[PDB]
RNA sequence: AUCGAGAGG
């Protein structure tokens, strides 16, 4: 009954690369981390005017797609901007065993 | 491109006092593991 | 340490790896990119020119194809400036440095190099695509994995040195490991768990679909079995299909804790010539592991045949759970209302015993335990609380698991899982841990800004209270973060300091080896061991034993040893042997009984000081227990008829074996002792398991069924005798380098009766191969 | 990878016709191992399917915020809500026979990362190259025709092999070879190897006769002369004096 | 503690007994106590262990502990690959480290000393004492490519004048 | 399997739709039947790209890549020689069709590229193939991309005969339902559940064309797998009846080739 | 000595690799086979026929720690292995 | 970079015929047959058809590997029923029932 | 079809599906022998069973094929599929398995036990003294009438 | 950047619905799943193609080159 | 050619 201040919002303790990934407080720690690492290695559109540069080694997706489920924190980093991925169906099942 | 914009190299353990102001995921894989903190 | 102990190297190749259960266990899946690249010198000569010289005229594009020539005079022909492809006549003595063909024997292997299991020898398959594909079960030792590995190729050139790594390193020969006395390749993953739910007593097989599986089988010999159910609906067991993969004259029996032999359960484990007779298939039958069938497949048919085995068993299953089907999702770590409710209430009543302990420490009532002071022995009670309750918790979570929970199968299974991972993601997270302690005050006085000061309550200092499914709140997802921040930082220290450890252990063992004497030497010729390990046989060969003489009671003993043809209380009976109404009050046959038995006690007397702790398994070689069993099978033993077996034969017989077992072969009484003493145990070993009553009674084999048994234990004794040149040294070095790799306890997480603040792990090894003057923990303890 | 942690690698890739597919004819972009997950822990990655599925179904964003009250009771009723099961299991069919699979599949949408590191530039194999002209010894780099580096990890394995030849033949044969003539009396590389005359005379012991042909890494050549350039002998024999 | 004692029967019998865990080590005064079972004394240092009892009591100490910290984990190391460390670590009749001033300080060929940590420390040393490398050992024989004795070199493939005839 | 099996049922039919009851079959035949219609009908489809001009912000190949996903009228395509069999050159008239997409942008605003805007070149001998499929209500077939009023894309496509085996872009099938035993009576399946499966898993819409299974029945374990439910797609290139009976046709063919086989080699034979 | 050879009379396996390798050089450098080549085209096959036959020519001079040696014959030997 | 041509799917290549006819040597009146260029798609109806013939004792097939279209059949059957010409028989059974399904689809569709 | 080596009739005492959704555990005793009790797994999915039902149940060893004795295509040789069902043949029983054998245990000599196994499905018949009859040869194919 | 012609699971053409499907959330103000379900989108693994499209191109055209 | 940095295993 002394508080004197108060957090903004509990998720604001996550970074950039941090902040992009679901439900990380269901996951175990070290997996957030190592997302963190992920993140960094993802193609995608980095520079809209990425045709105007020039540079050595640029890697664009054909067709990004924003993440299906999202955080609110991508609102301030414009990922859904310029997203670094695909909404891929999946199945987590063993068939040929390839 | 923006981990390098928020980068804080430390010249190793998430101390208590981090909370809230670098974030307790994001570092790099074995060597400066813990060093390279991210705002 | 740079450019003469190791180098850059031609005719090598580097890729990613990637699965391929339809690769047989010794071969590998070669790039035709890379088949084309690298090539091999081979010898024109009259056996081989044929092939050679249409290998030149398919020039260097194919990839069965062809580059260099080399002419006697040294010319080196380079196709790709040629138009003589098929102008070119070869002569005998040439060569031609063709491209990989299928089967060439190549070395192939994953850095860092641990140990021996980490170089070997596989057989090349010319693939499409562009990496190296491996059968599941090698990863096992090459401790590797499909999330971006890659591998290096080394290709022989010389035909000395294909010979030399086909028949030293080859895969299949290296499935029993030297290290830990065990296999170190089995049935891992999807495999695994396939055949556990195979061989599940509800899974019948539809006929059509058996015959696909049978046909799957490459050893099928195209006999259908006869279906376990044959009215109703013609259908097979999935023990009964999965067992035509396994090679006939195959007997194991496990037997686990409830079983008996008749246990509904379907637990233990029974083969029978081949033939899967009872109990699941599971990690403990087809693991790893020295007790079940991989390891005793490879002792009874050899590294060929286990090989095998490997790729019919891979191949029946993975086609059975194709066409059946394995998931997984959310729905499985979910636990019901009435267990959730449950949980709660674990940590709840655990939260409050820590609460009155609290009080009482508080109330300064709490009392210090011996041997440490009043504030740490509070700490250390609330942690033993709070650990008992998540297990606790996690035990009502696995207990109310439906057997359709598939993460639940896969841990059944052995594949993937355990119990604390279920405990995690569906009950209580639990106590979370820095430096072996919990969340410490970073704050003045607490852990947190969002804590007052002074708070112990469990949820301040690092417990968590919610599961994986149910999600970990703001406080408890930071001290999460920070447990598991140091997971990550030991992760790579341990990397640096066993990577060190490792390479001091090899290169101070370096040079030990075992010499044509039976003697371990190192270069300058000094005696390490006068008779290696101090039996002279390959741990390769060697498989635990039970000394039946160590245990029982002395009566007990007796009663299955002592044979007296003059008492009643202990003659034999009668109907045991043709003439068994004959030896009845034969004194002479008496006094070779008499030997026996008193040779017994000593044997008690002897294996009682030797092993004090009463312990009657351990590893022997030539399980002579096993041996029996195929002569049992073998002769067809019937054991309602009178055998031909004499006493004086059977006592003369073992004491005959003994004598030619044979390790050192001088004539020097010092040799001679040596080999007395050297085979000691053995012969123990064969006294204990050879006696009268157990020749007689037990294993009632006939006069050509024991005469095979002695002359089979021969054979393989003198087959796990350890060969000279062979590099003990630094084989040992690996042995206890590698696996030290798996020490991540480093002080604590091992448990004991005192206060166990001792050293362990990796930081206790290194202070005992540098020896430290100063250990961190001395401890003196006193009787 | 996905947003997990959860790396990987395609082990093989099917057309559509050979894959599993739902009554409603939807066949996986990318199937996932289920011994990936119990062992990782990673919950989220199995809810994040599980939410997409819903916001796929319901035509709107998914809200995977870290700290908010979302529930997966609350996902999975909506899902429900959709005529779908609700923990995400779909009965799937075999795509080889057509037959009804037995276990149901956990199924849905999720979001994957390609990441850098492509096998076509990590794929690389070179017989006989480009060797360094300090050492005659192949080089470094991939992109330089390079060599694999046998480390000495490597050759300590083969000598727990006892592959005593194929080490001969990596370490000298497969990269590293000279030629050098080694005065008898005196066991340095002074030899002047005239070979053309057949001359050769040591210098400084007369020996035209007393030499021998020693096959040497290069490298190791080097050794012993940079052994000499610091006034150190290194006196190489072919004949054992001290018998033992 | 727990004990197994052969009891009365002939059968071990699993039996409590009190047992005093010290912190600290001091043997040469502990031993001496009353009421105390000298021969069943054991502690975790080598060099004291060494230094009272002597150094196939050291020796066989060191195999202890060394096996201790691999089974601490669970894990198995077959006794034959940790009998030959220890072995090894006590030839000498005292303990020696597995560094540089373990192993290196040996009368071992020069060109395999200089290949574990120091190099030109050691071959500065054999130079100015002329000492002699008998190329026998393994690294001797990697340092010049020649097919070190081991393995499959351990022995030499040869046609003799007796067997030639036979072989005729 | 002797004619006296294949009982087809329409429940529901439009020109992308036809709703199967295929009762009477084998269940090998009715999955083989879904798999050929999935990947082994021959359609048209652009297969080579010749830029002349491109100054949009697409790359060259990306576009090339697009164009071969927009479906061509293939209704006569068994009228047009399979390219790998054609002996003409290069290739012509009687193997492929040859496309062209012109445009520019002539207003300040965004100019739109469609599929309705390629143009055919080639004879095509009166066949019907080679007209971009439009079912866009508004006439715009297939957006093939966008275009700034600076900018130009000047392309010359030739379309092929090829299967969904070479590349996904030959497909006509789209999707295909496919269920049976609705009820779960064949026990082909095991419900996963966590309290009650009748309750937890989703009532089929095909359950409602067969009656329910009752407690007290037994397992009929003699039971076979039979009556297909089936709903089959179409991308427009081939009428949906059609993308139905030329996959039947396609399973003939397939046979009768094998049979041939046989054949011929029993006539190579003594 | 020729007697009183106190070495092994089994081929060990590093014995027998070597054996088996520079048997089968010298056939890859077209040396004559003393066994039948029943179809056999492959050096090393060639080579572990005549091993099992015992028609390698070949001697193997085991070296004792001290210098000294014992000289055994492929024949000799007990290929069992 | 190495991927495989997808023309190696059904196009049979040089020196691959159709078809190969082996004769097995485990049991009596048994053969093995590969089909080139040819998946399951077929594969599967053939089996099904074959274990839909009272004298034949045995049916089934194997895909040895993914990367090839290659398809391994095995058939064994009573004396007498010279299992090529059993096969011969199940494609004919085949080809009549599709012949059906396709009149009974052109009719339905019509009506 | 040529012999028989047991045939008696059990009455069900208890029926336990040990968590298993086809295969039941059958405790049951021998009407008239009550020295013989019977214990057996069972397929009940495909062959239902009841407490208190009364069952007839053999063993025989005539390798149950199609004419007159022990005909090999069982046990050793390709097991041939049915059709042959209209010649000579053991079929007028509701439930037909077949077994192997373990050991012919031994229980106070008076008392009486037999050896046992239907590729998994486990059984223990206290067969009569004698079980002269009952070879330990693996074949056996366990009749059973509902 | 421009909708992919057909859906990587499908192969339904989805490539002319994107400006249709625009003007149901713009022309008609349409819940993006109504939307979706008026452009005839049954299959999720059809919706996800557009629901999630996000349309670079319109940013790359306002460069003037 | 050295030198540092970023990563991967
Ligand atoms: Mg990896
Ligand atoms: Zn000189
Ligand atoms: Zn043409
Ligand atoms: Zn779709």
């Amino acid at each position: 009954t002394t508080f004197t201040h108060c957090e903004i919002h509990p998720s604001m303790i996550l970074g950039v690369a941090a902040s992009i990934i679901p439900f990380p407080d269901h996951n175990q720690s070290p997996r957030n981390t190592y997302q963190s690492a992920m993140g960094k290695q993802a193609m995608g559109v980095f520079l809209t005017n990425y045709n105007v540069r020039m540079d050595t080694m640029a890697n664009i997706l054909y067709y990004p797609q924003k993440p299906l489920g999202t955080t609110r924190a991508m609102e301030y980093l414009k990922f859904r901007e310029l997203p670094a991925g695909q909404n891929a169906i999946v199945a987590i099942a063993c068939y040929s065993g390839y | 491109t923006l981990s390098h914009l928020r980068r804080t190299n430390t010249p190793r353990q998430l101390h208590n006092t981090h909370w809230g102001l670098v974030c307790p995921a994001e570092t790099p894989e074995g060597q400066a593991c813990g060093l390279v903190k991210n705002l | 340490r740079g450019n003469l102990m190791g180098k850059r190297v031609d005719f090598s190749a580097r890729t990613v790896i990637s699965g391929d259960p339809n690769l047989e266990l010794d071969q590998v899946g070669v790039p035709k990119s890379i088949a084309k690249t690298l090539t091999y010198p081979e010898v024109v000569t009259p056996y081989n020119i044929d092939r050679l010289t249409q290998l030149v005229r398919n020039g260097p594009n194919e990839h069965p194809g062809a580059k260099y020539v080399i002419r006697d005079s040294g010319d080196r022909i380079d196709l790709r400036y040629s138009k003589r492809a098929g102008d070119i006549q070869l002569q005998y003595g040439w060569k031609v440095e063709r491209h990989i063909m299928d089967n060439d024997p190549v070395l192939f292997n994953r850095q860092p190099s641990l140990h021996k299991m980490s170089m070997m020898a596989h057989r090349v398959k010319v693939i499409p695509y562009s990496t190296f594909r491996l059968n599941l079960s090698v990863t096992s030792p090459y401790n590797a994995d499909f999330d971006g590995d890659e591998m290096n190729l080394h290709v022989p050139q010389s035909e000395e040195t294909r010979a030399e790594l086909s028949q030293l390193c080859a895969v299949p020969l290296q499935i029993v490991s030297p290290q830990s006395n065990k296999p170190c390749m089995g049935i891992v993953q999807d495999t695994l768990c396939g055949i556990r739910k195979l061989t599940l007593r509800d899974t019948f097989i539809e006929l059509d679909q058996v015959l696909n599986m049978l046909y799957w089988v490459p050893d099928w010999d195209g006999v259908i079995p006869t279906p376990a159910i044959i009215k109703p609906k013609p259908l097979w067991s999935g023990k009964q299909i999965l067992s035509v993969a396994i090679p006939n004259g195959i007997h194991l029996q496990r037997f686990d804790e409830g079983t008996t032999l008749l246990s509904p359960k379907d637990n233990g484990m029974l083969i029978i010539d081949g033939q899967i007779i009872f109990g699941v298939v599971e990690k403990k039958t087809v693991g790893s592991s020295n007790g079940g069938l991989i390891h005793v497949v490879t002792r009874e048919k050899g590294p060929q045949v286990c090989a095998k085995l490997f790729g019919n068993i891979q191949k029946v299953v993975n086609f059975w759970l194709l066409h059946n089907g394995f998931s997984t999702g959310i729905g499985d770590t979910i636990a019901d209302g009435p267990t959730m409710r449950e949980i709660t209430e674990t940590i709840a009543e655990a939260k409050k015993k820590v609460l009155d302990v609290t009080k009482e420490a508080q109330a300064n009532l709490l009392t210090a335990k011996h041997g440490m002071t009043l504030r740490e022995s509070f700490e250390d009670n609330v942690v033993r609380f709070l650990n008992e309750a998540r297990d606790k918790a996690g035990r009502l979570a696995e207990v109310n698991l439906k057997d359709l929970n598939n993460v639940k199968q896969m841990v059944m299974a052995g594949s993937k899982g355990s119990f604390i991972n279920i405990a995690q993601m569906s009950a209580c997270v639990g106590q979370q841990s820095v430096e072996g302690k919990r969340i410490a005050f970073g704050f003045v006085d607490r852990t947190l800004p969002h804590f007052s000061k002074d708070d112990y309550s469990p949820e301040s200092k690092g417990f968590v209270e919610n599961s994986y499914l149910r999600g970990l709140t703001p406080q408890e997802f930071f001290f999460h973060a920070m447990g598991g921040r140091e997971g990550l930082i030991d992760t790579a220290v341990k990397t640096a300091e066993t990577g060190y450890i490792q390479r001091r252990l090899v290169k101070a063992l370096e040079d030990i080896m075992v010499h044509y004497d039976n003697t371990t030497r190192n270069s300058l010729g000094n005696v390490i061991q006068f008779i290696y390990g101090e039996d002279g046989m390959d741990a390769a060969h060697i498989e635990k034993q039970s000394l039946d003489t160590i245990g029982g009671s002395d009566a007990a003993f007796e009663k299955r040893y002592r044979v007296d043809l003059l008492n009643t209380d202990h003659t034999l009976d009668p109907s045991l042997l043709e003439s068994g109404s004959e030896i009845l009050g034969d004194l002479k046959l008496q006094v070779l009984l008499d030997e026996e038995y008193k040779q017994l006690v000593k044997d008690r007397k002897f294996l009682r000081e030797v092993f004090v702790d009463g312990e009657a398994n351990w590893p022997l070689p030539v399980n002579i227990r096993r041996i029996i069993q195929n002569a049992q099978q073998t002769f067809h033993i019937d054991h309602t008829k009178p055998s031909d077996l004499t006493i004086k034969d059977i006592v003369l017989g073992v004491k005959d074996l003994q004598e030619n077992l044979l390790v050192l072969r001088g004539k020097n009484e010092i040799i001679q002792n040596a080999q007395r003493d050297a085979v000691t145990l053995f012969c123990c070993l064969l006294r204990s398991r050879l006696a009268t009553r157990r020749v007689l009674q037990e294993y009632r084999l006939t006069k050509q069924a024991f005469d095979w048994v002695l002359s089979n234990i021969e054979a393989q004794f003198l087959r796990s005798v350890v060969h000279p040149g062979e590099m003990v040294g630094v084989l040992a070095a690996q042995s206890i380098g590698e696996p030290a790799t798996q020490m991540t306890l480093n002080t604590f997480h091992f448990a004991g009766v005192a206060s166990k603040k001792v050293t362990s792990g990796v930081p206790r090894l290194k202070e005992i191969l540098n020896v430290a003057k100063n250990m961190k923990t001395p401890s003196l303890t006193v009787y | 990878a996905s947003r997990h942690g959860q790396k990987g690698t395609i082990g093989i890739t099917y057309r559509r016709e050979d894959m599993p597919f739902t009554a409603e004819g939807i066949v996986p972009d990318l199937i996932i191992n289920p011994h990936a997950i119990p062992s990782r822990m990673t919950v989220a990655h199995l809810i994040e399917c599980l939410l997409s599925k819903v916001a796929a179904l319901s035509g709107n964003e998914g809200d995977a915020s870290p700290f908010t009250d979302i529930t997966v009771e609350g996902i999975s009723k909506l899902l429900r809500e959709h005529g779908y099961q609700s923990r995400g299991f779909e009965v799937m069919y075999n795509g080889h026979t057509g037959k009804k699979l037995m276990a149901q599949i956990f199924f849905g949408p999720t979001y994957y990362q390609r990441l850098r590191h492509m096998v076509d530039d990590k794929i690389h194999a070179r017989a006989r190259g480009p060797m360094q002209v300090l050492t005659r010894q192949p080089v470094e780099g991939r992109s330089r025709d390079g060599g694999l580096r046998f480390g000495e990890m490597e050759r300590d394995c083969m000598i727990a092999h006892g592959a005593a030849s194929f080490l001969k033949e990596r370490l000298m044969e497969a990269s590293d070879a000279f030629r050098v003539h080694i005065c008898g009396i005196c066991g340095l590389m002074t030899v002047i190897a005239k070979l053309n005359h057949n001359q050769f005379e040591c210098k400084g012991c007369d020996n035209k006769i007393d030499i021998y042909q020693i096959h040497i890494p290069y490298a190791a050549k080097l050794l012993f002369q940079e052994l000499m350039a610091m006034n150190i002998t290194p006196r190489l024999y072919t004949d054992r004096s001290r018998d033992f | 503690y727990d004990r197994k004692v052969p009891s009365p029967t002939g059968e071990y019998v699993k039996e409590p007994e009190w047992v005093l865990e010290t912190d600290g080590v001091n043997l040469s005064e502990v031993m001496t106590v009353p009421g105390i079972d000298p021969t069943r004394i054991y502690t975790n240092s080598f060099i004291d262990i060494m230094e009272v009892l002597g150094i196939e009591a050291g020796r066989a100490a060191l195999y202890k502990e060394v096996y201790n910290v691999i089974a601490s984990d669970g894990s198995y190391v077959n006794y034959r690959h940790m009998a030959l460390l220890v072995d090894v670590m006590t030839t000498q009749g005292g303990l020696t480290s597995v560094t540089r001033h373990g192993f290196n300080r040996s009368n071992t060929g020069a060109l395999m000393r200089c290949s574990f940590e120091e190099t030109v420390e050691i071959l500065f040393e054999a130079g100015a004492s002329a000492e002699l490398d008998d190329c026998r050992g393994v690294s001797e024989n990697v340092i010049l490519g020649q097919m070190a004795p081991i393995g499959t070199g351990a022995f030499d493939v040869m046609i003799d004048e007796e067997s030639l005839v036979k072989y005729m | 399997m002797s004619e006296e099996g294949p009982q087809v049922k329409i429940r529901e039919a439009s020109k992308d739709n036809v709703d199967f009851i295929l009762s009477n079959v084998d269940l090998a035949m009715a999955n083989s039947l879904r798999r050929v219609m999935i990947a082994e009908i021959p359609t048209l489809a652009i297969d080579s790209v010749e830029v002349e001009t491109n100054t949009t912000v697409l790359a060259d190949e990306f576009i090339a890549h697009r164009l071969g996903l927009i479906p061509l009228q293939s209704m006569d395509i068994e009228q047009l020689e399979y390219s790998r069999d054609c002996f003409c050159e290069d290739h012509c008239d009687k193997c492929s069709v040859v496309l062209t997409l012109q445009a520019f942008g002539e207003s300040e605003s965004t100019t739109n590229v469609y599929s309705k805007d390629l143009v055919i070149v080639s004879n095509l001998m009166g066949r019907n193939i080679g007209h971009p499929i439009i079912q866009d209500k508004e006439g715009n077939g297939v957006l093939i991309c966008k275009l700034r009023k600076g900018q130009e894309l000047k392309l010359t496509c030739v379309a092929k005969k090829g299967i969904a085996k070479e590349h996904a872009k030959w497909g006509p099938a789209a999707a295909i339902e496919f269920e049976y035993d609705p009820w779960n009576k064949l026990k082909h399946t095991d419900y996963w559940y966590e309290q009650d499966s009748a309750k937890e898993w989703p009532q089929s819409k095909n359950c409602e064309y067969e009656d329910p299974p009752n407690e007290g029945d037994p397992f009929d374990y003699k039971a076979q797998a039979d009556t297909f439910y089936m709903n089959v797609e179409s991308v427009g290139s081939i009428p949906v009846d059609q993308v139905v009976v030329r996959g039947i046709d396609t399973l003939q063919k397939k046979v009768a080739s094998i049979l041939l086989a046989l054949t011929q080699m029993d006539q190579d034979k003594v | 000595p020729k007697d009183q050879r106190a070495t092994t009379p089994y081929m060990t396996k590093y014995e027998r690799a070597r054996i088996l390798g520079t048997r089968a050089l010298q056939i890859s450098m077209n040396a004559p086979v003393f066994v039948d080549l029943e179809g056999e085209t492959d050096p090393l096959r060639i080579a572990m026929k005549e091993l099992a036959e015992k028609k390698i020519p070949l001697v193997i001079r085991r070296y004792l720690p001290d210098g000294s040696f014992e000289d055994w014959s492929v024949e000799e030997l007990i290929v069992d292995l | 970079m190495n991927a495989p041509d997808r023309f190696e799917l059904f196009l049979l290549g040089e020196g691959e015929s159709k078809l190969k006819i082996d004769p097995d040597t485990k049991a009596p009146n048994a053969v093995v047959i590969t089909f080139e260029k040819e998946d399951h798609t077929l594969g599967n109806l053939i089996r099904a058809e074959l274990l839909n013939d009272r004298k034949v004792l045995f049916a089934a097939y194997k895909v040895e590997h993914p990367f090839f279209a290659r398809f391994k059949l095995r058939i064994q059957t009573t004396e007498g029923y010279d299992p090529k010409d059993a096969l011969k028989n199940a494609c004919n059974s085949i080809i009549n029932k599709l012949g059906a399904l396709k009149t009974n689809f052109e009719t339905e569709w019509n009506l | 079809m040529s012999n028989t080596l047991f045939d008696d009739i059990f009455q069900v005492s208890e029926v336990d599906p040990g968590r298993y959704n086809k295969v039941c555990r059958i405790e049951a005793a021998s009407t008239t022998q009550d020295q013989c009790k019977l214990t057996l797994d069972i397929n009940v999915e495909l062959f239902p069973v009841a407490a208190q039902d009364s069952l007839t149940v053999t063993i025989a060893s005539s390798l149950n094929l199609e004419d007159t004795p022990a005909n090999d295509s069982s046990a050793t040789r390709s097991w041939r599929p049915p059709q042959a069902g209209d010649r000579s043949l053991a079929d007028d029983y509701d439930y037909v398995m077949y077994g192997t054998a373990y050991k012919f245990e031994e229980v106070s000599k008076d008392l009486i036990a037999v050896y046992y196994s239907f590729g998994g499905l486990l059984m223990r018949l206290e067969g009569n003294y004698r079980n002269l009859n009952n070879l330990k040869q693996e074949n056996a194919y366990l009749l059973i009438r509902r | 950047m421009i909708v992919p012609v057909r859906c990587f699971s499908c192969g339904k053409v989805v490539g002319d619905k994107w400006e249709s499907y625009l003007n149901l959330l713009q022309e008609d103000e349409l819940d993006e799943g109504t939307a979706l379900s008026r452009l005839g989108l049954k299959r999720y693994c059809c919706r996800r193609m557009i629901l999630t499209h996000v349309d670079l191109i319109e940013k790359f055209l306002r460069y003037n080159p």
